[PDB]
């Protein structure tokens, strides 16, 4: 996987060149960032099972249909595999935050994901509306303005939002 | 519950060994090699003496080795078929007590010996809490099985023989016979000759 | 039609375009339309060079001497067509890529390559041109005036393996026919002799495992014979195509690609392990019922 | 490509795990560091000829015959000057990439893993290359956290090659 | 699926062997219990309604602050009370399921594999549904031997709960 | 795998419905043949030797392509494969008919086979032709009226004869 | 051992899992089958030497060769006639034992396992214990149950050999 | 492992000998307790998550020292390993009984058990406490006379019995 720095880097290396005075100025502005980043990861981290589970009554609020019997999510096993999906999704998302690159989800969770679900018959558009709740429960966690030192997060929080996209273009 | 924590002990399989292939170096039976149908025999048979040591007509698996033979399974495939076989159930498994087991198992599987009773302690719970294939499945799921043969070679016990010297350690299927003192007793043996 | 997985397969920009008909008292503008057309079909998408053009037969064409058919059957009987995709290629490569061009479909079956076989090595290259432009299906798609199309689209006479083999022999839009992994192999020579069919694999840059192609002896079968029964305890097996294999090297690595058979209750393993080899999931299929 | 972020994250992922404050302490050292990684690769950048030529020239110093000898290994030809330099200039270049990322990754994986096979193979002294390191070491003029971390980059290729 | 059928042939196949006489005693034990299994099943079906009332009832009786109490996971709102008659009559059918496979099968494969990831993550508590099952063991009216096959498998749902 | 019992509660799980009064009665109805099911697998088991050795020489007289030299089942290995094939299906045809449900037959014997015979070359029509011959062998035994309860059997043999029947058609 | 009881525990050990109406079910089984086994047994093993003497002169009768011509392998003279009728004597004891048992298990342990590497190397033929086999199977007089599982049992055998 | 029908026989098998008619009667004897056999094991079974749970209850209460702060039996994984322990010993109790011979529950459970508790540190006389407190709750639950065809289970309480002190003496 690559993080913030060696994404940099493996571009660079690829053209035989030293990281130009502005490639490195971008790098140091991404350091003066870090605490905000970390902040984020540590938030949604902290709200996980919240996240998961209201996500989940969420969706299968809105789509009955996955639960009665016969529905992909009906049966405890499928049920639990269900909410294990999107505890996944959520914690390579956090992965991805936490590195500042989406390689990791790529690589390590979204690889084959599409195609898994297709062969066990999973809806994958129902998984993306389940990513797409997990995400807005995840970014007003990320933007809560108490019990933390103000600033603006909106630079990380539209880098968070679009690793959640991400995940949910992946699964249809 | 998360495995019982244990140490390693020092053994050849831990370092690097600088090896270079001679008549000790285990052969390597892989399917990677487009292997003939008698060439097949001999991976086949490997993988019956690595784990059973010697499978009578009555042991053999023939529809596991269609199987192997067609692709529709690998090596590693083949090897737990054969751990989940009747053969070895009724001699490795029923035959000793869990701790026993899991030493053979460990031979067998990753190569090695067991690094203490500990490890053989924390291991023998498996069975009975996530059953019989669930210990069979972590094993050849591990790191230690799948870096060394990963899915297409026949496992071999390894890091056995050092250079120059005239002997190696015990292989297994002596140091390890299918059972021990305590199903000797049972059957009534050893029987007084003479 | 293919809504969903239009974008994924290279398909979504056919979807969104018209065929090219050449209309009775066309326009200039119309002539080059059809012009363009037919050398993105007719040459698999290849780069034509101004001196590789066939200025004569664009001419007429363009005079309304020659209808858009006999201007498609002029270019594809061309040294340019030729040079391109006869002299190099196995004739079931060739037949391969006169059904992608001048009928937009891979062929279905085996007697398709004996009749066209047969027919070169009868009456040559040009008898065997002749038979494909000259045929009933491309009569009922084209006619006399609309440029060769990919079909794509489920139609009356098909049959399902046409529809899978269509992308051993499309691989994209930013992509020809000279420019594909398989280069110069018959891409269905084993497909229409045993009569199967593969796992479709979309083009790169929407796929990551685009790269997968089974080697030519030691594959895995596209059905789990046995069942579960080697796998002990599982309750349904997938086939997995993997490729781009590499982290553990040489000679841990022999195959960058493979495709295993593996249960249900090992799918996380499966990916978890794929993740950690490097590689990339091209394709998972049911394997047993 | 070890960085203290990507192993952080490698490790929860093998225990399936979210990362924790474990990981969060990881990362707070990586930002520590950091800024003074980036002035030390921009230091480095800057003077890059002259630590490359230096460098080269220390080792032609240091091991005449390499300029004086005939063979596809020496630099007695311009041909050979111009690939020595160069490989000095890769190491230079890679070990910039390694105080941008925070750790030997780039060495491993662009330099290192494989390095000894190349030296056999085409019958390259590890010696030299430890030299021009050595004068990059002593010449890039770099002080406190920044010279450290570069130090141990180059250090870390000087055991490899040794 | 755990039945005698499937798990005879199960083994007998995991051998490689034809089925012997261990095979057809296993038969012959299933059809020795399947009509009365039959015929519980169809007790448990005929009542359906009034079982799963009167359990649902039964736990609210039991524990009066989840018809009291505010929260998704609690029945103090119609919502919650629907999903509760709900789950216990998921309990019920998948028990005469059992009741006509001839094993634990269903209740394995259907109801009991992932339950304690589903109770944990919606804050359910196992005690509920374990009220719930006693009182259908306690008001079922079956006899014999359709009254012990039943009383099985409510005793194999209620220990998977503790 | 399915048995009689759970191919009905399968499908009604999926439904989310309890058995109807109809089904239950269908499923007495089997459990009233189980002794003559039994008695049929255990009169097939008892002869298999022979079922699969006549068949296979009755195979081999009227087919003498198969086993001259270069045919499919010349060689010793090739004839003992032709051998354990036709004892496979043999089995799995028991199999069917102890569980009354053909998944088990269909999935761990007949799924892929006619790929593989057409892959590897085996002329799949003399394979059914050869279960062909086993059928007819098998039907005799299970039918022969001395030594056992008189009673009407003609309902599991024509179940029997489906899965011969099923055998046959799948390996083309 | 292939038997119901052993088999039934096996299995559910082999799965972690407490013994369920599935594993009750095959002892019901059993204990329908049982004392038909034991009645076959003890029929049997009082007609032991009849039976063995009957085997043996059926096998002499048909094979006439092996009571005429020389060799370890024969029973031309009284020692191979005496380990003959040991040999016949081991497979019925070894199948009233399965009649004990109500399964397979003891042929399987004590006599299947490695048949075929015994007859081979002491070029036994099979076709001998067939005949054997074949003539117990008609001169036990066993009926009902009795005479099926016995049956069945002795047809195991017969099966293993061919 | 053993049931009372192949322990008999093993016995036979090694003499050379037919079993007895003794042998076959006393097996018959067997035989017509085996319905009072199964009723045992299907009452402790039902109750086996009560019989652990209580009996370890009970043994935290006389035994104090075991969960107080670094006792044996303190800090999570160690209290679920013990009670994991109690129920492993049940199931396996449960086995013997299910089989008439004690080779399960002595070859898979007891074999060796003493020698892990002594190198791991657990109190082996705990355990047999532990043992005999599931011990009484057993042959309470499986004497109970209510919903039950009355009748006589001296004998098979009295087995059922033996292997619990099998197991208790096992380890203490
Ligand atoms: C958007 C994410 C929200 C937000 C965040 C934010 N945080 C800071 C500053 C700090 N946050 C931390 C974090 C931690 N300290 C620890 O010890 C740990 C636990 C292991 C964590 C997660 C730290 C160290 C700082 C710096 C010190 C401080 O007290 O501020 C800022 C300020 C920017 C900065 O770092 O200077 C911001 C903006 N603030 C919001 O308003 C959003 C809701
Ligand atoms: C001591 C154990 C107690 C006891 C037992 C007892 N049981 C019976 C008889 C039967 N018990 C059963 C059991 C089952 N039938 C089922 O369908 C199931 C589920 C699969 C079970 C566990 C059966 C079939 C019988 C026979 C028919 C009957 O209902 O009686 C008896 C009677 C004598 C006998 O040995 O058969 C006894 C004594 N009785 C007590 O009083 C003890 C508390
Ligand atoms: C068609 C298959 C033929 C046929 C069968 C048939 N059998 C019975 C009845 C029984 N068969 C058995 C079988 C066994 N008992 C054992 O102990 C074992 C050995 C392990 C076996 C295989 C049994 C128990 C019965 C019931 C009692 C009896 O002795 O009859 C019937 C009668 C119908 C019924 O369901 O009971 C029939 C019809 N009969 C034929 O004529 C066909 C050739
Ligand atoms: C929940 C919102 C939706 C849903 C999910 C669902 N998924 C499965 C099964 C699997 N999910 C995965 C995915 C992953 N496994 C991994 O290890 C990773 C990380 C690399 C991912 C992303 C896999 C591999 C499986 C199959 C293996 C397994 O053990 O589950 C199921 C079960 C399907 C079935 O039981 O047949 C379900 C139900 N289902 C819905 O309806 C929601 C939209
Ligand atoms: C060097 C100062 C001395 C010396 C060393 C020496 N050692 C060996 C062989 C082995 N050393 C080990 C050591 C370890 N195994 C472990 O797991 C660990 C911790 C990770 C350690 C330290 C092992 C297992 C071996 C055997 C395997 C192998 O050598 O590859 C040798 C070789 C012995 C031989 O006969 O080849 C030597 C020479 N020898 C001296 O004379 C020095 C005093
Ligand atoms: C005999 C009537 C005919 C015949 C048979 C034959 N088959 C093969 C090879 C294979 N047969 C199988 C079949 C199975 N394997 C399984 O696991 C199962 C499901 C449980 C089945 C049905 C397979 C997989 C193979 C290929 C692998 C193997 O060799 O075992 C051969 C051998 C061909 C070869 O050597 O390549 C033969 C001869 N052949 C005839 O001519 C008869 C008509
Ligand atoms: C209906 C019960 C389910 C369903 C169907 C569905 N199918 C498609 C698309 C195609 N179906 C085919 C099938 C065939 N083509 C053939 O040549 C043959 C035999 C002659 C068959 C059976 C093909 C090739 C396609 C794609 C091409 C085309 O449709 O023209 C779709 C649409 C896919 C999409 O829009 O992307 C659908 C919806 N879908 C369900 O959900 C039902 C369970
Ligand atoms: C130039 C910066 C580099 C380079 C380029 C190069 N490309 C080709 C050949 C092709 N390029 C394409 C790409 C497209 N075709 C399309 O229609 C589209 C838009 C949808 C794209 C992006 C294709 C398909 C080809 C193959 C077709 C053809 O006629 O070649 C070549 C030619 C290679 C050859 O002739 O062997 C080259 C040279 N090459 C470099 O070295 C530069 C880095
Ligand atoms: C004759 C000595 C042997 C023989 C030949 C044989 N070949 C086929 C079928 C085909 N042959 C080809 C060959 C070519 N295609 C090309 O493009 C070229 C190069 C220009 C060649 C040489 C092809 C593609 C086929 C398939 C189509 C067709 O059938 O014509 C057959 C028929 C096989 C069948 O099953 O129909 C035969 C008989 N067969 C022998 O036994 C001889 C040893
Ligand atoms: C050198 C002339 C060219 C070159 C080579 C190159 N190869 C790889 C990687 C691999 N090569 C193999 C090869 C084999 N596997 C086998 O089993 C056999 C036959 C027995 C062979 C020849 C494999 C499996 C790999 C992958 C695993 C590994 O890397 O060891 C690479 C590296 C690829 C990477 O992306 O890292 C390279 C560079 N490359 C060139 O440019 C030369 C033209
Ligand atoms: C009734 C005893 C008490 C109660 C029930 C209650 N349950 C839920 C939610 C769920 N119940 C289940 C259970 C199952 N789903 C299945 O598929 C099966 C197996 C076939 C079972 C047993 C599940 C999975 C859920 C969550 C998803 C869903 O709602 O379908 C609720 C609502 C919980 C929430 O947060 O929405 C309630 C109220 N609650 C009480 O207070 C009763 C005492
Ligand atoms: C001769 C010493 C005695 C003898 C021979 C005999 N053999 C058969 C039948 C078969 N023989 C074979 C042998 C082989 N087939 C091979 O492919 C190979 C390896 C290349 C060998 C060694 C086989 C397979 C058969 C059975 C199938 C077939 O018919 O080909 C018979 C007929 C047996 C039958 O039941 O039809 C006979 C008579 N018989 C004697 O009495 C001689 C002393
Ligand atoms: C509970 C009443 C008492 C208690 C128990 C206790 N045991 C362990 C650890 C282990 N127990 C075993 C047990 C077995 N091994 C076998 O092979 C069998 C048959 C299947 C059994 C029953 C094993 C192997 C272990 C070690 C491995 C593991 O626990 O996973 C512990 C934990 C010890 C530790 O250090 O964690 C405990 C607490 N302890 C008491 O104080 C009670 C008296």
């Amino acid at each position: 996987m690559f993080d913030v720095f060696t994404r940099v880097v493996s571009q660079a290396d690829a053209r035989g060149e030293y990281l130009s005075g502005s490639q490195l100025d971008a790098l140091s502005a991404t350091v003066a960032e870090g605490n905000k980043r970390i902040d984020s990861v540590n938030r949604i981290t902290g709200n996980a099972s919240a996240i998961v589970s209201n996500a989940a009554r969420a969706l299968f609020a809105e789509q009955p249909q996955l639960i009665q019997p016969g529905g992909n999510a009906y049966t405890s096993r499928r049920m639990a595999a269900c909410l294990r999906d999107m505890e996944i999704i959520l914690r390579y998302v956090t992965y991805a935050t936490f590195t500042g690159d989406a390689s990791v989800l790529e690589d390590r969770c979204l690889n084959g994901l599409r195609e898994t679900y297709v062969a066990l018959g999973v809806p994958g558009a129902s998984v993306a509306a389940g990513v797409q709740k997990m995400k807005e429960a995840a970014l007003d966690i990320v933007n809560d303005p108490n019990g933390i030192t103000r600033g603006d997060c909106s630079a990380i929080v539209a880098e968070i939002a679009g690793y959640f996209d991400r995940a949910a273009a992946a699964v249809a | 519950l998360p495995l019982l924590n244990y140490a390693p002990k020092s053994q050849n399989v831990r370092v690097e060994g600088y090896e270079i292939g001679s008549e000790e170096k285990p052969v390597v039976f892989t399917t990677e090699n487009i292997l003939s149908s008698s060439d097949m025999d001999n991976l086949i048979e490997a993988a019956y003496r690595q784990i059973f040591f010697h499978a009578f007509k009555w042991d053999r698996e023939k529809v596991l080795e269609s199987q192997l033979r067609n692709g529709q399974i690998t090596v590693r495939d083949f090897v737990r078929g054969l751990l989940l076989s009747n053969t070895f159930r009724n001699s490795f498994y029923e035959k000793n007590s869990n701790y026993r087991f899991v030493e053979h198992c460990v031979q067998k599987i990753l190569g090695r010996d067991v690094y203490s009773e500990r490890e053989k302690i924390a291991w023998s719970i498996v069975v009975a809490t996530k059953g019989y294939q669930g210990l069979i499945d972590d094993l050849l799921n591990s790191d230690e099985y799948l870096n060394n043969f990963g899915y297409d070679t026949v496992p071999y016990q390894r890091r056995r023989n050092l250079p120059g010297r005239e002997a190696g350690e015990l292989p297994f299927n002596i140091k390890s016979p299918r059972y021990d003192a305590y199903h000797r007793r049972q059957l009534g043996f050893p029987q007084i000759v003479w | 039609a293919i809504t969903t997985a239009a974008s994924r397969l290279g398909v979504a920009p056919y979807n969104e375009s018209r065929p090219v008909e050449l209309r009775p008292d066309f326009s200039l503008d119309d002539a080059k339309m059809v012009i363009r057309a037919v050398y993105r079909q007719v040459l698999g998408n290849d780069y034509i060079m101004d001196s590789e053009r066939l200025k004569g037969a664009e001419s007429l064409l363009t005079n309304g001497s020659i209808s858009v058919r006999e201007f498609v059957r002029t270019v594809a009987k061309s040294e340019l067509y030729k040079k391109k995709f006869l002299y190099n290629n196995f004739q079931t490569r060739v037949i391969e890529l006169n059904y992608k061009h001048l009928l937009g479909r891979a062929p279905f079956s085996e007697d398709e390559v004996i009749f066209h076989l047969d027919l070169y090595e009868n009456q040559g290259f040009d008898a065997d041109i002749d038979s494909y432009i000259d045929s009933v299906e491309y009569q009922e798609n084209f006619g006399e005036n609309i440029v060769p199309y990919y079909r794509f689209n489920n139609q009356v006479g098909d049959r399902t393996v046409g529809f899978t083999r269509m992308f051993r022999l499309y691989r994209g839009y930013a992509n020809s026919d000279r420019s594909q992994l398989e280069r110069s192999s018959s891409r269905l020579a084993t497909e229409l002799g045993q009569n199967t069919v593969s796992a479709i694999v979309g083009p790169s840059g929407s796929n990551a495992g685009w790269a997968y192609r089974p080697s030519r002896a030691g594959n895995t079968p596209a059905k789990a014979l046995g069942g579960t029964v080697p796998f002990g305890q599982a309750s349904k097996l997938f086939r997995v195509e993997i490729t781009a294999i590499s982290a553990p090297g040489y000679p841990k690595v022999r195959r960058s690609n493979k495709a295993v058979i593996v249960p249900f209750e090992q799918l996380n393993q499966t990916l978890q392990q794929i993740n950690r080899l490097g590689g990339k999931v091209a394709s998972i299929t049911p394997a047993s019922l | 490509m070890k960085t203290p972020l990507t192993e952080a994250v490698s490790t929860a992922d093998s225990q399936g795990r979210f990362l924790s404050s474990t990981e969060l302490q990881i990362a707070f050292g990586r930002l520590r560091q950091a800024n003074a990684g980036l002035q030390a690769a921009k230091a480095l950048t800057d003077n890059a000829q002259s630590l490359v030529n230096g460098a080269a020239q220390a080792v032609y110093n240091k091991f005449p015959y390499t300029t004086q000898t005939q063979g596809n290994n020496f630099a007695a030809d311009q041909r050979g000057k111009d690939k020595c330099a160069r490989d000095i200039g890769y190491y230079l270049r890679i070990v910039t990439y390694c105080l941008v990322a925070g750790g030997t990754g780039p060495l491993d994986e662009y330099l290192i893993a494989g390095i000894d096979e190349i030296n056999r193979t085409f019958d390259l002294s590890p010696s030299w290359y430890v030299e021009a390191l050595k004068y990059i070491k002593a010449n890039h003029g770099l002080s406190g956290d920044a010279r450290d971390e570069a130090n141990s980059y180059l250090d870390y290729a000087i055991n490899a090659l040794s």
